[PDB]
RNA sequence: ACUCUGGUUCCUCUGCAUUUAACCGUGAAAAUCUUUCGCCUUUUACUAAAGAUUUCCGUGCAAAGGAGCAUACAUUGAGUAAAUUUUUGGAGUCCCCUCGAGAGAGCGGGA
């Protein structure tokens, strides 16, 4: 690819694992992010989503749109790579 | 090694190999070089189907 | 070993890693098998040591193909009933009424042969044939291992069994007469087939153009060597020829077609038919000395002679033994 | 070179056999000759001559076919190298780059075609490379007279 | 093909320009035959 | 923004060229010790092979210093310079209910 910057490299090297990544909305999803983008749309599996309020569900899949994700908490392993 | 794998059960790739002795060797030109790897494609084929 | 190099490189270790002394190294042998080529002309019957028993079996040449099948595990003897009679019609047109009867292959439960039941229902009720079938089918494992000519596995023979005389001893009975009974059951049915020797074959693969393709066949020729495929290799200036040859003649032959292309045609071996040895293993007539060739007819009595002195066994075949006087 | 390079006259020597052409040296073990008794292991009676195991085969694998390969220093020849088919051209004014006729077609008859999966063309075929997107080696020639 | 492998990941992998280096080939029988004798396995990491 | 240096060539010194499958040498000598064949009215000088060691003709790279020929400041090791949906050109403010002195929060409601 083009030389995007590190951390959307990060976020690639982020697909094979965990991640959970909170939306503009509040809502914070944890799964397995299985596609990404350079625009930072996600794609999560076997998903859990946890409302603000503390309530949970799961979800099989979700994509969240890039721009409408506020932050990801990827795996410690990344920081090696 | 292509027999064997298909009755293991693994998948199969193929990877066309020392492609410079078309060139340097054979000294086939640009359309016949390309001939020469559809042919060995094909040939893999037919013994895979 | 598989063939030339893979010795060497097995061979190489030896000496250098793991054992680093002086071995000596005989010259390179295959293993044979036997065979038969005739359904046996009478059915031959063996009666247990204490006369209280008569099993009788007869020996046929198996079905071509499938010796490859059993030993590639196409067919396996655990799916017994229904999935093994299903396989034998769909793929051979076959017995099936028979087929259901096999239960059993030999020398293992991969080996090139099979035990059929041929008894007609009439003689002998299947629970009592049923507790004799498994001593039966340890005799025929036992006799298509060890027994005939040359003590060589026997291969691509099918016996089928069709006698009833079986009476109220079972613990006495069971393990110690049947089971040695049916070994000589399954050489005289196998001795009246008309036996033989197979040996192994190779597959060649070889690479050079003009020249080389006359070296080929010139130096297979010397090893009863025959060539079918005659290939010029596509955008190449090679020609691709492709050879069967016995594996008990190939073992200079790397070397030979090297050696008289000079370098240019190089070969690949590799394994998959047993064949004929020619001639008859029985046959009186020929006499093997040593020092001189024994081509077409003796080929296949120097091969069981040779290994009968190799194995230490008597000179020759038993044969009269095991028909015995009343056969 | 294949049973005349370095390492089959290096195992030639330590086996004490010539090769036709090549060198031959004093015997690097001197005991060799007292040793033959025939009868226990060699005796002949037992083993299928099928052709004779004599020179070549012992120098191009040795450990397959010599006894005491430990003291001597028997060496290992490389195997084979993959055929080099340069052929050469002798009309200097033919492309550096052709068909030469010892070469032999590139066509095997009874070979099924495999499917090119191409694009499907209504849509696709309106797909254009850029105006300036060119071959990375456009105007460079092929080939020169070097 | 695997010493291309070897020599993108390690930096410190020499090839000659005259012979090929074959890393997988460890032995000293598959180092004078030159032919592969047994399986070796690698393991790396590579960027796709 | 900082110290850091002219190219090229040549001489001489210093270091390393043991993980040998293999190779400082795509070439190829001689000697010593130990051991095994053949010449000999004696010893050397020898024949032709092994193992252990030296000598000799060469060798590679790096670094350092110096000396000569034609002459130029940049530049190495250390580091700069795009308002129309997914960021870098506002879906933002205000006005009620809740907890609380206080100021924030509730997928809160609304203009
Ligand atoms: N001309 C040409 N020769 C190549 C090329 N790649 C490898 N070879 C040659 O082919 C020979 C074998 O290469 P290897 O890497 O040992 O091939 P290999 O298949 O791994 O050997 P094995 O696995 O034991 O069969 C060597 O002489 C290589 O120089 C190539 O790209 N061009």
């Amino acid at each position: 690819m083009t030389s995007v910057g590190v951390p959307i490299k990060i976020l690639h090297e982020a697909e094979g694992h965990m991640v959970t990544l909170e939306t503009v909305t509040g809502e914070v999803y944890r799964g397995k992010l299985s596609e990404a983008e350079d625009n930072m749309n996600c794609q999560l599996a076997e998903t859990v989503v946890t409302f603000r309020d503390g309530r949970s569900h799961q979800l099989d899949n979700v994509f969240i749109r890039g721009n409408k994700i506020r932050f990801m908490i990827l795996p410690d392993m990344l920081k090696n790579a | 090694a292509i027999r064997h794998a298909i009755q293991e059960r693994l998948a199969v790739t193929l990877c066309i190999s020392k492609i410079d002795r078309l060139l340097l060797e054979l000294k086939l030109p640009p359309a016949d070089a390309y001939f020469k790897l559809r042919l060995i494609i094909d040939q893999v084929n037919n013994i895979l189907s | 070993g598989t063939g030339e190099f893979y010795m060497d490189c097995v061979m190489h270790d030896m000496r250098k890693v793991f054992s680093e002394i002086d071995i000596k190294v005989a010259d390179p042998v295959v293993t044979f098998n036997e065979t038969v080529i005739e359904t046996s002309t009478l059915k031959c019957f063996a009666e247990t040591p204490n006369k209280k028993n008569k099993i009788t079996m007869m020996a046929e040449p198996l079905e071509k193909q499938l010796d490859e099948d059993i030993e590639n595990e196409v067919v396996q003897i655990g799916w017994n009933r229904r999935r093994l009679g299903e396989f034998f019609q769909t793929k051979y047109n076959w017995d099936l009424l028979a087929a259901r009867s096999i239960w059993a292959f030999g020398p293992d439960t991969t080996g090139p042969n099979i035990l059929l039941d041929d008894t007609l229902p009439s003689e002998v009720d299947k629970h009592l044939l049923s507790t004799v079938r498994e001593s039966l089918v340890q005799g025929f494992q036992w006799a298509t291992r060890e027994g005939p000519l040359c003590e060589e596995p026997i291969r691509q023979v099918k016996f089928k069994l069709l006698d009833a005389a079986i009476a109220t001893e079972p613990l006495y009975r069971g393990g110690g007469q049947m089971i040695p009974t049916a070994r000589r059951c399954a050489y005289s049915a196998f001795l009246m087939a008309t036996p033989r020797l197979m040996e192994p074959y190779y597959t060649v693969e070889v690479v050079a153009p003009a020249d080389c393709v006359a070296a080929v066949y010139t130096v297979l020729a010397k090893r009863r060597g025959h060539v079918t495929t005659d290939a010029p290799m596509p955008g190449s200036p090679m020609y691709t020829i492709s050879a069967y040859i016995p594996v008990m003649d190939s073992f200079g032959f790397e070397t030979d077609l090297r050696i008289h292309t000079q370098g240019q045609a190089f070969c690949m071996s590799a394994f998959h038919h047993w064949q004929l040895v020619p001639g008859d293993p029985l046959d009186k007539s020929i006499v093997i000395k040593t020092l001189d060739v024994q081509p077409t007819p003796h080929l296949a009595r120097e091969f069981m002679i040779k290994t009968r002195r190799r194995k230490g066994l008597s000179e020759d075949v038993s044969v009269n033994k095991f028909f015995d006087d009343p056969m | 070179f294949y049973l005349f390079d370095m390492k089959s006259f290096f195992t030639a020597k330590a086996l004490n056999v010539a090769i036709p052409g090549g060198p031959k040296f004093e015997p690097l073990v001197k005991d060799l000759h007292t040793d033959e008794d025939w009868n226990e292991f060699n005796d002949i009676n037992k083993v299928i001559i099928r052709a004779p195991i004599r020179t070549e085969y012992r120098i191009a694998f040795p450990f397959m076919y010599n006894n005491l390969i430990s003291s001597l220093p028997v060496q290992v020849s490389w195997y084979h190298t993959p055929s080099v088919v340069f052929i050469k051209t002798e009309d200097p004014d033919l492309p550096a780059f052709y068909y030469d006729p010892l070469i032999n077609p590139i066509v095997l008859s009874n070979l099924k075609a495999t499917e090119e999966n191409l694009p499907e063309g209504e849509e696709e075929d309106e797909w254009e490379l850029p105006e300036d997107v060119r071959p990375i080696f456009e105007d460079v020639p092929l080939y020169t007279d070097n | 093909f695997l010493d291309c492998l070897m020599e993108q990941t390690h930096p410190e992998f020499y090839r000659a320009e005259d012979a090929d280096a074959r890393f997988t080939d460890i032995l000293f029988i598959e180092k004078q035959r030159g032919c592969s004798i047994k399986s070796q396995p690698v393991s790396i990491v590579a960027q796709d």
